């Protein structure tokens, strides 16, 4: 008799920002006399939060505290952070490319190749380890 | 140097019930606005 | 490349006639900082008074790629590249544009491995529905501004040699003149693919004293 499209996830790194609730939930959760009680101007909010550590940014410390492993955004962001990986707009061996290539290599990298390609080295050189020279001065 | 220190952190729900629906719902709005850009500026950011 | 030609002075030549000496004939080192300069003005002539709108124009108001959500940009594609009288697209390579933008939507807000939901291009001859589903599967799509990489992977593939130019202007950049000149023939016979069928748009190749 002679002769599907899979599609790959691609990583959408978000600021996670909080979610806000309708006005009738939000309500219901605290007092109602408290509306109009409180001198707004004497109640501090934090608006935002960063780190720079052992585990990268606050994104992706918090992943590996509490699921003990990276998502494809948090190792996409590892890599980029470690310098694995960096973006590339425009030719790459004569066709045009617009993505991810590997930093000393530039070979083109997909998202979903960023964990079998590089995970093992970002957990390897991450968080409590051997004291490392080249990062002290010798 | 006995340094101790204690700070509580309350869930920002709570701030909500002290103002009026419609100064919440503006909030709201605004917020939106402002984290798309924030998206926008946050990953061009990253790849430049 | 230069040379003269003789068209009708409809809206759009004229101007083409105003650019061509108030933008194209500036030096290099000038012609960014004087589109940037004009960006409003520049975009607001575009969408009155030429064949090749700016792109990032959400039901009328001005913006940029940067700023348009992933279904506003499949939107306007729809918009300026599907013939409703025709029902039809107007040329499939246009098809093939906005099936890639799709797929490319779909694996940007997927999780996981998953079959396509345009599996054949040819489901977009009823674009809306495509669009539809396309987004029904992928809600955060409708309410987040194009992620930095799609917004070059749509300029490039503005830029692909293999396929009819795009009948719009997506960015302001070294190559406006290129964007605004490029393959501006075709839509005197083709009303039907301008964006009011506006004659007013159109270059029509035309002697002056043949005219009479």
């Amino acid at each position: 008799n002679g002769n599907q499209v899979e599609i790959q996830p691609r990583a959408n790194i978000q600021l996670d920002f909080p979610e806000l609730k309708p006005y009738k939930q939000v309500k219901q959760i605290a007092p109602a006399e408290l509306e109009g009680l409180l001198d707004l101007e004497r109640v501090i909010v934090v608006t935002g939060f960063a780190e720079v550590g052992p585990w990268g940014s606050a994104r992706t410390r918090w992943e590996m505290e509490a699921f003990g492993e990276f998502s494809l955004e948090g190792c996409v962001e590892m890599a980029w952070i470690m310098g694995f990986i960096s973006y590339h707009n425009g030719n790459l061996k004569g066709r045009p490319y617009t993505g991810w290539v590997d930093s000393k290599t530039k070979e083109p990298v997909d998202d979903k190749d960023v964990k079998a390609k590089y995970e093992t080295s970002i957990l390897e050189h991450s968080g409590i380890r051997l004291i490392e020279p080249e990062l002290f001065n010798g | 140097g006995q340094k101790g220190g204690q700070a509580i952190v309350v869930h920002p729900d709570y701030l909500y019930g002290a103002i009026t629906e419609d100064r919440y719902n503006e909030y709201v709005a605004k917020v939106s606005a402002r984290e798309k850009s924030a998206y926008k500026f946050f990953h061009n950011g990253m790849i430049y | 490349m230069g040379e003269p030609i003789h068209k009708i002075a409809t809206r759009g030549v004229m101007l083409w006639k105003e650019f061509d000496e108030t933008i194209f004939n500036l030096p290099k080192n000038k012609l960014v900082p004087t589109l940037e300069a004009k960006r409003d003005y520049i975009i607001s002539r575009l969408n009155a008074d030429f064949q090749k709108p700016w792109f990032a124009t959400v039901n009328g108001q001005a913006r940029d790629l940067a700023t348009m959500t992933y279904e506003e940009v499949a939107k306007r594609l729809v918009e300026l590249m599907f013939i409703r009288s025709t029902n039809s697209w107007f040329d499939v390579t246009w098809r093939t544009f906005t099936g890639d933008f799709l797929r490319r939507v779909e694996e940007r807000f997927t999780k996981s491995k998953t079959l396509s939901l345009i599996q054949s291009y040819s489901l977009l001859d009823k674009p809306d529905e495509a669009i539809e589903k396309v987004f029904n599967a992928y809600p955060a799509a409708r309410e987040q501004f194009l992620n930095a990489q799609d917004i070059d992977h749509f300029l490039s593939m503005c830029q692909n040699p293999m396929q009819k130019p795009v009948p719009f202007v997506p960015v302001l950049d070294r190559r406006f003149e290129i964007f605004f000149k490029k393959d501006s023939l075709w839509q005197s016979e083709h009303l039907e693919a301008v964006v009011d069928q506006d004659v007013q748009r159109t270059c029509i190749l035309h002697g002056p004293v043949a005219a009479q």
